[PDB]
């Protein structure tokens, strides 16, 4: 007639990327990034076209998007209503990931080079963490974007105030506090393609605070790092075999050498040794045909081989490798493998992090630094209490300390004024208070609509 | 896209019923259909009608000519000498397909008059007015007329529409398919002291000019099918729900307090089903009718549900609350997804049955806890794998034979066996759980909300089906809506578990490689059994080692046998640290039984039941004991109890005894550990040290501290030690001594539990606990030592059995004066007398059970007595008792009892096809062939039960015992 | 194949921004004739012509990285492009110090350490090429001279 399942003794207490992103398709997830492309990592310059309508020099009309947005946004709504109505997945093609349709927001970063950063095609969620007021509370201040969740335990380093709603980007890569600002009144968004210019207005722009990393960036030439490299090359080889039209499935080696040109060909041969063989004469000559006993893995197995977040962690590692290499131990501490290891270890409670340091991405007191710290009288005795009491009265010591009448404490305070236990709760409490203060300062800086003088 | 098999489209139907005569069991009425022809030259219009005498038919007020023929009345000819069952199954499938409204066919063929051909070629409306009469219906609509004198409301006489699937043809002429949706207008002229409950909302209730009868007018603006239209006319006590005010509950007279207590939970079921889906309840009212001699225990129609009165309990009745609660819940789930969203073909029925069963399982999860959800899912999966390995397999979504391994045709619902129908619904909801496992639960609820929202935008249009077919779901539309909301398609999962009809069998064995620190699993499938199929997907395995619980995914291709997974450290045996579990907690384990070289504590192949599987894993006995003690999954504790019966070592006795003593274990695991401990105790006789098993534990848990042999007075307010207390002597009575006789220490203990029972102090009744005490007394009966076939009389009675017989005589006689809730002690005492007769103690005489199987007795008293008579006619090879049972199948007033007699005579047959028996005449073959052909022509469930009985007794070929 | 779309931000003078905003929110193709963009072969210079009135433009590099995020349900957001450039209308000159939002002002100078520095590599490569094209090379680390 009741529950009768002893659940508290048995059980004591999500992100869906686009189909171009989970399949690791090569515009969105590059196979190889050179040095000039690693310096321009997540800052892609405006390239000049060689063929197309914009390749011809001259004035070019922009095309405002509104009836196209209407048709395409209502196409998602038509599909939704034709299926019934309820959220509904949609990003199944690369042409779904254009900026020409849907409700765009912008997201600006406060750090120059974050430890982790999303590739094009990946999904993220907006979570509105709302700590209720003590006792009665009206309800979460409502917000235009995201879903609200009531957080007793603060996700971030600091703790939420009672009655404070904080929005945040939440995905598998990081979790970071975001702050909604209105756009400037002068700025529009121009989407240029090969055919022409297109213009949208923007109204919502978030400022993203310091990221809290949830994925560990590997270090250079490490077990995880090179395992990723080998698995990425294997996934690319399998997808080239799937794309092959001849039966026997056959590929060419210099397609793989075009994709991965920094790879020695011994490693590519090693990946092709199992699952393929080289035909030198007869039919299929100079091709790597697929072995007849080899079952080519299905789409879900290839998706289970490499994850997109592992590719983002690898791209962060090689971009940081380039930046450190270009700049000739403080910088090495600010490398994302060190900072991600430090933050994830601090979240399990392994160690603590000096919140003021050199890994601070601001360069001032705002923001945290994620680097590991370990979690671990002769004449004064002759003052004969009464004259020490009169001396404390003379110096201006407050009457509480004079009042205590604790000879021991009185003598210690008169020594301190004439100058003017454990490593456990003390240091841990100080660390926690410093982290909370830094989080509050960062939130205040993000939330200021005050104009700042040039 | 839905294109009709009928050449007309039905828009509106008026069903008017007059003159419901209860003395003569007769109704008169008319039916007026409003059809739009879609093809010109319509000429004949084919409608469905059974048992109705058609008086006249007028099309557009012009007299038309009809011809009636029902090929399903006598399926094969009387003068054909065929006696094999494949002939009857093909002829029965052809006969049901010849009256099928899902093809163009039908039983009543009306000819359009000639002058209306210029009205039918340019497609204009036709209004067909049939007036009919049911003279004395057999299974159409049930008349329950008691034989107390007085007025028909004073004696408690009522009518209700019974049947399953398309059985509305049995009481008015219609297009009896789930795809012909129309709006409805229902008028019923009943007595002034009676109320007529039906589908729609009651727009008015006018009196007749003599004020002796009144007409109830119902209107149904949501377009439903004819198969979802029902009726209940009786002297019902009306109760408006005090929480939800569009919900009215109707009960039989003098049962209003039971109705108040029973239907007081239903608003929470409404709130659940309207908050997991986001659609409100689609109909404008809801009506629950509780009736006598019901067809099924719960039937769900459009805006109406018909339950039996045997679900009604009071506040002091436990062990019945959860069952009635879940009957109400599954009726409401079928209100959402069987009556509002309907079927497009007979295929795509698995979609609706799966959605109904799946959301009812979500209700059970929220209401009774995840542990009860896991236990229910495991018992349904064990049910399916037992049925599919027993006979062939259940094929959801066949394509039109597709399944030729069984003895019936799966093209129509009315040719299915009843056990196949039950396993069909069971497999449908488990496959929907599998689709939730692949595509997450929030996307699944979004699929269901999209279907409901398309149906509710469709339900308000007036266009005659331009848009009313969005209320019909198909398989392709369901998969397309899944692909719309998620972007993943489930076509491999649909191809494996729906289109293919099989379950998988896994045989696993492991070996730990100490050198390379790996765990070499060896998983092989039995794919050559008749019910099985080959699995090639991924497979989850959960290994509990000393460092914690780790999940691994294995790819089990056809040529795969050895799977090497890596193992972690054993540094939690160096220091005593706690071993972390599957959840976040950690416990202290006694690692003295573990091997020194292996870190792994237990292995579970497919823990989440993500395939339809039967696992046979070969662990070591200490791994089964660790999995019984420290696991945080109830299905793993149950399977470790089930696997500890093969290891009777005293460490396993200690494991089960520690499970039994442990509150904060799920109670259904301890109830299984009782029977496992009884089996282990029986197997280690001449080794057992102290008292019998569970006795000291019973006196420690449920008896007084100062008196060990006096039980505590009954306080049943905990509901988990109540169930454990009433299940522990039932398992304790299965204890056996060196001579194989039950010990006189356990029998005396059970008799002292019976004598010192005091129930004057708890707020709950004692009928189930006392009934389980009679079951425990029946479990202790060992076969008697008859010498030279001595007539067993009370002089040569066993001294043990005289006490048992005195107790069951006292209990049955006291039930005759102070009855229990549902005569649970009558059922238990009849079962115990049959136990004493099965051994050589009481004379083998069926006259007592034949007197308890009369119509006057309660359905449970009846089905227990008829079970005893079926067991008697199996053991004593009685000819006259089999003729008694077959006569009771032919003419009994309650059709549920007839179905239950055929069911029990199929489960416990008097002979099988292998046996030579004296009961293999040509006379019995002719009787059962006449019962399949004629005789059971009015029920569609008695005919499938007769087909099942003929298959069980004589097989698929010609009976070998045919002179 | 698929080419990643290249989005940038266009900043206009405030009166011209109001006319362009009104014409965008109107939605006719009349805006297409009114607003044109000519990018010069310098790569960092242009004209934006609003209502056939020429304005002088510079394509500048932004100190932070922005990302356009599209949505269909306003709960899950998919990244569509990276924005790092702005065509403000009215080398060191082509670098913008401030960020677009109000809290980010003087970000490059104050909320960012100048770690971008260490051009110099190109100069070193040119020196190596000159040494290769030479015959004899003489080097000394020097003092004040």
């Amino acid at each position: 007639p009741w529950n009768l399942s002893n659940d508290e003794y048995y059980y004591p207490k999500i992100i869906q990327h686009s189909i171009p992103a989970v399949e690791l398709r090569q515009p969105f997830f590059p196979t190889h990034m050179g040095p000039i492309k690693l310096r321009q990592f997540h800052r892609p310059p405006l390239k000049k076209y060689s063929f197309g309508a914009l390749s011809q020099p001259g004035p070019h009309s922009v095309q405002p998007l509104l009836k196209h947005i209407k048709k395409k946004a209502k196409m998602r709504e038509q599909e939704r209503q034709a299926s019934g109505g309820g959220e509904m997945f949609f990003m199944r093609t690369p042409q779904d990931l254009t900026g020409k349709d849907g409700d765009l927001i912008l997201a600006e970063y406060s750090e120059e080079n974050g430890p982790l950063m999303m590739q094009v095609g990946m999904a993220t969620k907006i979570k509105n963490y709302y700590k209720r007021k003590p006792g009665k509370d009206p309800g979460a201040p409502d917000c235009k974007y995201g879903e609200t969740v009531y957080c007793h335990t603060s996700p971030f380093l600091g703790s939420l105030h009672p009655g404070q709603l904080l929005q945040a980007f939440e995905n598998n890569l990081f979790r970071a506090p975001i702050y909604l600002h209105k756009m400037p009144e002068t700025d529009f968004l121009i989407i240029r393609t090969r055919q022409g210019y297109y213009i949208r207005e923007l109204v919502d722009i978030f400022v993203v605070g310091q990221q809290c990393p949830l994925f560990e960036v590997p270090g250079p030439n490490s077990k995880r790092a090179n395992t990723h490299i080998r698995d990425f090359l294997q996934v690319f080889i399998y997808r080239l075999f799937w794309k092959s039209k001849d039966r026997p499935r056959r590929i060419r080696m210099e397609d793989i050498k075009k994709a991965f040109p920094s790879h020695s060909e011994s490693s590519i041969r090693k990946r092709l040794k199992l699952c393929a063989d080289f035909k030198r004469t007869g039919m299929d000559s100079n091709w790597w045909v697929l072995k007849s006993d080899f079952r080519l893995p299905t789409e879900e197995e290839i998706r289970a081989m490499v994850s997109p977040e592992q590719c983002c962690a690898y791209y962060s590692m090689i971009a940081a490798e380039q930046r450190l290499k270009d700049a000739g131990d403080d910088e090495v501490r600010t490398a994302p493998w060190n900072t991600t290891r430090a933050f994830i270890a601090a979240m399990k409670g392994k160690c603590l992090l000096e919140v003021t340091g050199v890994a601070d991405p601001t360069g001032c007191g705002e923001g945290f630094s994620y680097v590991k710290i370990p979690n671990k009288d002769a004449d004064l005795r002759r003052l004969s209490l009464k004259n020490a009491k009169q001396l404390l009265r003379k110096f201006g010591v407050p009457e509480e300390e004079i009042k205590k009448l604790s000879r021991w404490e009185v003598i210690d305070v008169v020594r301190t004024m004439s100058t003017e236990r454990f490593s456990v709760a003390e240091h841990q409490e100080r660390y926690k208070e410093e982290c909370q203060r830094i989080f509050d300062l960062q939130n205040k800086v993000l939330s200021s609509t005050e104009v700042l003088s040039t | 896209g839905f294109e009709s098999p009928r050449p007309y489209k039905l828009t509106h139907q008026v069903v008017c019923i007059n003159n419901i005569n209860f003395q003569r069991k007769s109704v008169v009425g008319f039916v007026e259909l409003t059809i739009f022809p879609t093809v010109a030259n319509l000429n004949r219009i084919k409608l469905n009608s059974k048992q109705c005498r058609i008086y006249r038919v007028r099309i557009n007020d012009l007299e038309a000519a009809f011809i009636y023929n029902d090929p399903t009345l006598e399926v094969c000819h009387s003068e054909s000498k065929q006696r094999n069952l494949n002939y009857f199954s093909n002829a029965y499938a052809a006969a049901v397909s010849a009256v099928d409204p899902d093809a163009g066919n039908g039983e009543l063929c009306i000819k359009v008059p000639s002058e209306l051909w210029k009205h039918v070629d340019e497609l204009k409306v036709l209004k067909i007015h049939i007036n009919f009469s049911l003279d004395q219906p057999k299974g159409g609509l049930h008349f329950v007329v008691p034989s107390v004198e007085g007025s028909m409301a004073e004696r408690g006489a009522h009518v209700f529409s019974c049947g399953y699937q398309n059985s509305t043809r049995f009481w008015f002429p219609c297009v009896d398919s789930y795809s012909e949706l129309c709006t409805w207008k229902l008028e019923f002229t009943v007595d002034a002291a009676m109320v007529a409950v039906s589908n729609g909302d009651l727009v008015e209730t006018v009196y007749t000019h003599d004020m002796r009868k009144k007409t109830f007018h119902y209107m149904l603006t949501i377009p439903t099918a004819a198969s979802n239209i029902s009726l209940a006319i009786g002297p019902f006590e009306i109760l408006v729900d005090p929480y939800m005010h569009e919900v009215t509950h109707f009960c039989l007279p003098q049962l209003l307090p039971l109705l108040k207590h029973t239907t007081s939970y239903l608003h929470e079921v409404f709130e659940f089903y309207e908050e997991i889906l986001t659609c409100r309840y689609p109909y404008s009212c809801f009506k629950t009718v509780f009736i006598d001699e019901a067809y099924v225990e719960v039937a769900a129609y459009a805006s109406m549900s018909i339950f039996s009165t045997n679900l009604l309990h009071s506040a002091m009745i436990i062990d019945e609350t959860p069952l009635t609660r879940r009957c109400l819940a599954q009726s409401l789930a079928q209100q959402f997804f069987g009556c509002f969203i309907s079927r497009m073909s007979w295929s795509d029925e698995w979609v609706l049955k799966g959605i109904s069963g799946y959301i009812y399982g979500l209700w059970m999860k929220k209401t009774f806890g995840v542990n009860e959800y896991r236990h229910w899912i495991k018992e349904e999966l064990d049910k399916i794998v037992a049925y599919e390995l027993k006979t062939g397999g259940v094929l959801l979504h066949p394509i039109f034979n597709p399944a030729s391994h069984l003895h019936f045709s799966i093209k129509h619902p009315h040719t299915l066996s009843w056990e196949y129908y039950s396993m069909f619904q069971c497999k449908a909801h488990l496959v929907m759980r599998l689709i939730e496992n692949r595509i997450s639960m929030e996307f699944m609820l979004q699929v269901f909300n999209k279907l409901l929202s398309l149906a509710s935008t469709a339900s308000s249009q007036k266009f005659q089906s331009h848009m009313w077919s969005q209320m019909l779901v198909s398989t392709s539309g369901f998969l397309k809506s899944i692909s719309n909301v998620s972007g993943k398609d489930i076509q491999p999962l649909i191809k494996q578990w729906v289109d293919q009809s099989g379950v998988v069998k896994f045989y696993g064995s492991f070996a730990f490689n100490r050198k390379r620190n790996v765990l070499e699993l060896e998983i092989k499938q039995d794919y050559t059994s008749p019910g099985t199929q080959k699995y090639v997907g991924p497979l989850k395995v959960t290994v509990q080692e000393l460092d914690g619980s780790f999940n691994h995914t294995l790819q089990i291709e056809e040529n795969s046998l050895k799977h090497d997974i890596p193992c972690h450290s054993k540094s939690r045996r160096n220091k005593k640290k706690k071993i972390p579990l599957m959840n976040g907690e950690e416990v202290d384990m006694d690692l003295s039984a573990m091997d020194a070289d292996s870190p792994l504590l237990w292995i579970r192949i497919d823990p989440d039941m993500s395939v339809l599987r039967k696992v046979e894993f070969e662990q070591a006995d200490f791994m089964w004991q660790y999995q019984l003690r420290y696991e945080r999954d109830v299905v793993a504790q149950q399977e470790s109890i089930l696997a500890l019966e093969k290891f009777p070592t005293p460490a396993s006795r200690l494991a089960l005894t520690d499970i039994l003593e442990q509150e904060q274990c799920f109670y259904r695991v301890r109830m299984s550990a009782c029977f496992c401990l009884a089996k282990i105790a029986n197997s280690m006789v001449s080794t057992w040290t102290g008292p019998p098993a569970m006795k000291s534990l019973f006196t420690r848990m449920f008896c007084c501290k100062s008196c060990p042999n006096i039980v505590k007075t009954n306080n049943f307010m905990s509901f988990q030690s109540y169930f454990l207390q009433k299940t522990m002597p039932v398992a304790m009575a299965l204890l056996r001594d060196v001579h194989n006789l039950c010990p006189k220490e356990v029998l005396t203990f059970i008799l002292d539990l019976i004598k010192y029972n005091d129930n004057r102090k708890n707020k709950f009744s004692d009928n189930y606990y006392r009934a389980e005490m009679i079951d425990a007394l029946a479990n202790s009966v060992t076969p008697a030592v008859s010498v030279n076939n001595e007539v067993r009389t009370l002089d040569n009675l066993n001294p043990d059995v005289r006490l048992i017989l005195e107790e069951i005589t006292r209990f049955l006689n006291m039930e005759k004066l102070l009855p229990s809730y549902r005569h649970t002690i009558t059922v238990s005492c009849l079962r115990a007398i049959r136990v004493l007769q099965k051994n050589g103690h009481v004379p083998s005489d069926p006259a007592l059970f034949k007197s308890y199987a009369e119509y006057g007795h309660f359905v449970d008293i009846r089905i227990a007595a008829l079970e005893a008579v079926v067991d008697y006619t199996k053991v004593d090879r009685s000819y006259e008792e089999l003729q008694w049972l077959l006569n009771m199948i032919q003419n009994d007033p309650v059709p549920y009892v007839r179905h239950k007699i055929l069911n029990m005579l199929t489960k416990n047959p008097p002979f099988t096809k292998n046996m030579e028996s004296p009961l293999c005449n040509e006379a019995l073959v002719d009787q059962l062939w006449k019962l399949m052909n004629s005789g059971t022509s009015h029920d569609w469930r008695l005919r499938c039960g007769a087909v099942d009985l003929y298959f069980t007794l004589f097989g698929l070929s010609r009976p070998s015992c045919l002179p | 194949p698929h080419e990643l779309e290249s989005q940038f931000i266009l900043r206009l003078p405030p009166e011209y921004a109001s006319t362009v905003r009104r014409a965008v929110q109107s939605g006719h193709v009349n805006l297409k004739d009114r607003l044109t963009i000519e990018l010069h072969p310098d790569g960092r210079h242009g004209i934006v012509r609003v209502d056939r009135v020429p304005l002088a433009s510079k394509l500048v590099d932004l100190p932070c990285v922005m990302e356009s995020l599209k949505t269909i349900d306003k709960k899950t957001f998919y990244k569509t492009a990276d924005i790092c450039q702005m065509l403000v209308s009215t080398e060191k000159k082509f670098i913008w110090n401030h960020g677009i939002t109000l809290p980010l002002k003087n970000v490059r100078k104050r909320r960012f350490r100048k770690t971008a520095k260490k051009d110099v590599e190109k100069e070193v490569k040119r020196l190596l090429s000159t040494d290769a094209e030479a015959v004899s090379t003489r080097w000394e680390i020097i003092a004040e001279d």
